[PDB]
């Protein structure tokens, strides 16, 4: 009626009760609190830049239990910290390249970021930086200036810039690098920032190594661009967002070009659209989604969606079960609550990762309830 | 001996009682040999030169204490003492004459307990040996008590070397078994002719079965018998084998949920990290026992309270 | 007349010359500059506390080429950042225990230090802190307060304090933990802080696992303490420092107690004594010392010798060739210049580690010249 | 090819000339086969169906270019192309009739060069075949020039298929070797009977040894000979075997120390990290060559300049 304990154990815990039911309840709570203090992690710094670094340090070149890689990486994806628009579709790139998505100030490369780059890639004075060490700049000069690009080159790294004359051309530059190999692509409107962040984790899900590209299109135009049409070829397209993000005209345009009827995952607002991504069976299976990420929705400010941008690749590759990102600053929507409820198994969730500061307590609490944590 | 094994884990504070039990075991001849280890290394071997000699068993017990008392008493963090205990319950004796007399007085405390009541017209009981003028049974003077059935006391020829033996001697009863006003002759009361001795060979007297009446026949009784000593195995554990005991430098945490003040499950989680599989398996064993009849090693009834045991990996950060 | 180059090589460097001698000179310079930009490291932060952390992060639980250990450690040695006096003899302890020597503020455990502790010991929320994780506090309450000791206990670590009523009793507490197992001990005067730092690397040299203890004694007393006499037993003693640090009286006292004639390694000043430690054949072999550490001498301020304190264990265990510490803030002494010259082989030095900020450039340059770097 | 093995490393910028040399090698029949690899994977094999046919050799050369020209021209970082070259210099031929005639005219430009001067009383030279009335040697009419020794021109039966061959035909000389006024008879001049052909079998004509006079005897000469074609190996490398060539996507850094402006050793160290053992071994090879005359593969004389090659690990941080 006993086992021989390890010599290093700090205590012998004997939990007694007259009633087996009172014991049951205690041991249940113990389990919950044990798992919760173990699997309910917050990954945040004081800045948006620090949050991205925290993500990189935890998940890339890390001994952490849920790390994407334990060895040094060969690729970085860098995004302008303010410019959510330029790097909007960079998450699937970061995923495919086995790279952290880091944020930098536009003018000067942040010393914090420089340090993390050295750490994650294992760059040292005594060791040569061979041509396999690569840094992708997602955005033009207005998001990541030439000054920063030259500073990265000066340290001895190969620097490829994925950019165009506008957000649309820039997205195609990024999407082109990712490649449309699995006959599937995601399309988002120019202003549909939260929508791109809802789908980013899904796009970041790798199948035989390849991520799925996201393309930004002019949602109020008569037609999409020749470049978009050429890139999209004859692939299945899922439009993320409502008519106000990507019009009826654009849907037809994509229909005509591809010759295949595009799907539409959308809601009345950003939180509804986020819920729909989770509810969509193609992206997630009912009662088989255990790992979850939470980040701000960008209702207060749009550029605060960069937390989700940095997190999305990790969410896509997380453990052995891809995770969505729930978008919520102050409050979860009714649609989200439902979505998670149907997504999570009977047993409940096994991982919850809050990304960034300023996410209200009710939100995490609600998530913990829904996941039984 | 090894961390995952079946065996006992004694905390430091209770080392004295644990060693005393091994000493008692050596003295009463339960334990043939104890191999002692300080951490991973074997440092000593305790065994009486001849089990049939009392002095040799006492010598073994003294040596055992002398060896380990300082190591256990001053045990540091990460340090531990393992005892591999070659035992054999069939060799166990009652080596103290005071212990044998303690059983005799335990038996003597039942002397006044009534086994069979005096008979009535409705209910069977004790009747007189001879019937009335009409040829019907009449009630007995007194009830049948334990003092009427047998006397107790230790047998002659016992010793500390070989062991003492509590003995039961059958009495005599003239009164018989029947109903008052019944024509059929009272049935003779069969007194204990067997199970008159008890050496305590790793077993204890089952008082539910010892000196109990056994009426045979049901509605029409034909025979009445009173049992002698009927024993029971004092443990579920095997008669012979080897047992591993380990002392560790850990504090015991008593969590009584029924108490006025106890450590909440939250604060317990806050203080230690538990192995998830250790908990989940314990929880599943509780749920299974609650919902179905399924008993488990993980959950056990001890001292009128259901309990689980956890040896956490370590303390939690912050 | 050529080799098949790696695919990852950034260039093919062909160095040509009409005169083989001009080539010789170029390739010689190349070698020097190549080794120098590789093996001449500075390890410093903005604070003394940060310098110690930098040392820990570089050499303990590190993938660095010259790291003392690549796995997580089980022991920390903590010292009050201002109190050089209390932790004075802690370096050999840190060495023997395979521990970094960290510095903390007296009242509050520094968040920087707390973070490094977690990193170097690999402490995590999801993993149990078993009883093998130990933190030694070298000093009394006036160097490391109870507040800090309780804060370390609260995190889930075993905390043993090595202290006494004064510097002398405290040194014996530390020296007692180290153990006088190899029939040898070092003795320094109460004011001989620089002397203790000169010998600390030597004391930190392990032989069959054990370091050699250092004991502080009252240098102007008639006799050493009963506790010192009891600890020192019948062992060989090397006194470090001149008459003004440890008097003639004390030497006799140690002679009488031990029954063995104590040695004396000393000079007219701290820099001379430092040179003598290097010159002493028992501690270092001529033409076989290639690895060198440099730290401030404490002439400007005595407490600035904490850099040497933190470095000394690493110096003792460095690579496969123990290193001394040269004590010099603004300038090397004549004795030091000579000492290194005789110490270094014909080939020159192979490692130079500057520890801390305010070491003058001439010093490092001189060292680089002496070591042919 | 494999990293660090013996073989050639061509930078991207020079891929065109490298492939042209392989093409020329295929055309002139130096190269029997080339196995091509894009990165680690073998993608193609170039070889003429029959080496004796010109068309087949040209076809091989065209195929080689067609295969690799896009891969090499657009070579990305980390990518490389390896050529395993089965060669045999003995099979090498002169495929152009213009090249053969260029050698003939090169030989014909020596026709007027005097090999042996007319004899004097002091110095040995050319004398007449018959002595004067008194029985002493008399000076020859003309000196011995190259035109007197042999005529040049390409041999009949040559073709682009099999190859052309420059031929030397020995002349005739009546005049002999001696001193004027000497009684001993002039020594017969041995004209070239061997080395009359030159096909260019991986060799070039050594003009220091070709058509040179070889007087035997010293003070008292006994024999005089004029050599035919004496060749020299145009490269130090073996006649037959297999060689590995690798193109990489790296920039070439020419560091000429004799130039007005070059990269200082400091700035070079600042820009790249070099393997210490790669340098030390190179330095030791230079010192050894400087002090002791010991030659090495690591340091070599090329175009009147001593050079070393370094392939650094990568660029240096900061």
């Amino acid at each position: 009626n006993d086992t021989i304990a390890s010599q290093d154990t700090p205590a012998k815990v004997v939990i007694k009760a007259n009633k087996l039911k009172d014991l049951k309840d205690y041991v249940d709570d113990l389990k919950t609190y044990n798992n919760t203090y173990s699997n309910v992690v917050t990954v945040a710094g004081e800045d948006r830049i620090e949050t991205a670094i925290e993500l990189s340090s935890k998940y890339y070149n890390s001994d952490d239990k849920n790390a994407i890689t334990d060895k040094a990486v060969n690729d970085i994806v860098l995004v302008g910290s303010t410019s959510i628009v330029d790097g909007l579709v960079a998450s699937p790139l970061a995923s495919e390249k086995t790279a952290p998505l880091l944020l930098t100030s536009k003018d000067k490369l942040d010393s914090s970021v420089k340090s993390e780059i050295k750490r994650v890639m294992n760059l040292k004075s005594d060791t040569g930086i061979n041509t396999s060490k690569k840094v992708y700049l997602a955005g033009g000069v207005n998001s990541i200036s030439k000054d920063v690009e030259n500073e990265l080159k000066n340290m001895g790294l190969k620097v490829t810039r994925l950019s165009g004359e506008d957000r649309y051309e820039t997205s195609l530059a990024i999407a082109d690098e990712i490649g449309l190999d699995n006959d599937k692509a995601f399309v988002v409107g120019g202003t549909g920032l939260a929508d791109a962040m809802s789908i980013a984790p899904v796009a970041s899900q790798l199948k035989d190594g390849d991520a799925t590209p996201i393309v930004v299109v002019d949602g109020k135009a008569k037609e999409i661009s020749d470049d978009a049409k050429s890139f999209l070829g004859t692939s299945d397209v899922d439009i993320i967002g409502g008519k106000n993000s990507v019009s009826k005209e654009i849907e037809e345009s994509i229909d005509s070009a591809t010759g295949k009827t595009p799907d539409r995952i959308s809601g009345d607002d950003r939180q509804a659209t986020n819920a729909e991504v989770l509810k969509e069976d193609d992206y997630f299976t009912d009662g088989e989604v255990v790992n979850y990420f939470v980040a701000k929705d960008g209702s207060t400010k749009e550029d605060q969606l960069v937390d989700a941008l940095a997190a999305a690749p990790i969410a896509g590759r997380f453990k052995e079960s891809p995770a969505p990102i729930i978008l919520a600053t102050d409050t979860l929507s009714s649609d989200q609550n439902v979505a998670v409820s149907k997504a999570v198994p009977k047993d409940g969730g096994t991982n919850l990762v809050q990304v960034g500061k300023g996410i209200a307590s009710s939100v995490i609490n609600k998530m913990k309830d829904l996941l039984d944590m | 001996a090894t961390t995952g094994t079946q065996g006992y884990t004694v905390v430091k504070n209770d080392w004295k009682k644990a060693v005393k039990q091994l000493q008692d075991g050596l003295k009463d001849n339960s334990i043939g040999k104890i191999t002692v280890s300080f951490n991973d290394g074997v440092v000593g071997e305790v065994a009486p030169k001849s089990a049939n000699k009392k002095a040799d068993r006492d010598a073994a017990a003294e040596k055992l204490y002398n060896l380990v008392n300082t190591q256990l008493d001053k045990l540091g963090d990460g340090d531990y003492v393992d005892f591999s205990v070659d035992y054999n319950l069939e060799n166990k004796i009652i080596t103290n004459q005071a212990d044998a007399e303690a059983i005799v007085t335990k038996l003597n405390s039942l002397n006044e307990k009534t086994l069979i009541d005096i008979a009535t017209k409705d209910t069977f009981g004790m009747v007189s040996k001879t019937q009335d003028s009409e040829g019907k049974n009449v009630a007995a003077t007194k009830a049948l008590k334990v003092k009427d059935v047998a006397t107790f006391g230790l047998k002659s020829g016992g010793s500390e070397d070989t062991g003492y033996v509590v003995e039961m001697k059958a009495g005599a009863v003239e009164d018989k078994y029947g109903k008052v006003g019944d024509s059929t002759a009272g049935i003779a009361i069969n007194l204990p002719s067997t199970g008159l001795e008890y050496a305590g060979k790793g077993t204890t007297i089952d008082f539910n079965k010892t000196l109990k009446v056994d009426v045979t026949g049901g509605s029409t009784p034909s025979a009445v018998a009173v049992s002698g000593f009927v024993t029971k195995d004092d443990t579920d554990l095997a008669k012979s084998g080897t047992i591993n005991v380990r002392v560790i430098n850990a504090k015991e945490e008593s969590i009584d949920i029924d108490a006025s003040s106890y450590t909440s499950a939250e604060n317990l989680a806050k203080r230690y990290v538990f192995d998830p599989d250790e908990i989940s398996e314990a929880y599943k064993a509780i749920v299974a026992l609650q919902n179905d009849g399924i008993e488990s090693n993980l959950v056990q009834l001890v001292n009128g309270k259901y309990q689980v045991i956890f040896y956490p990996e370590g303390k939690r950060l912050e």
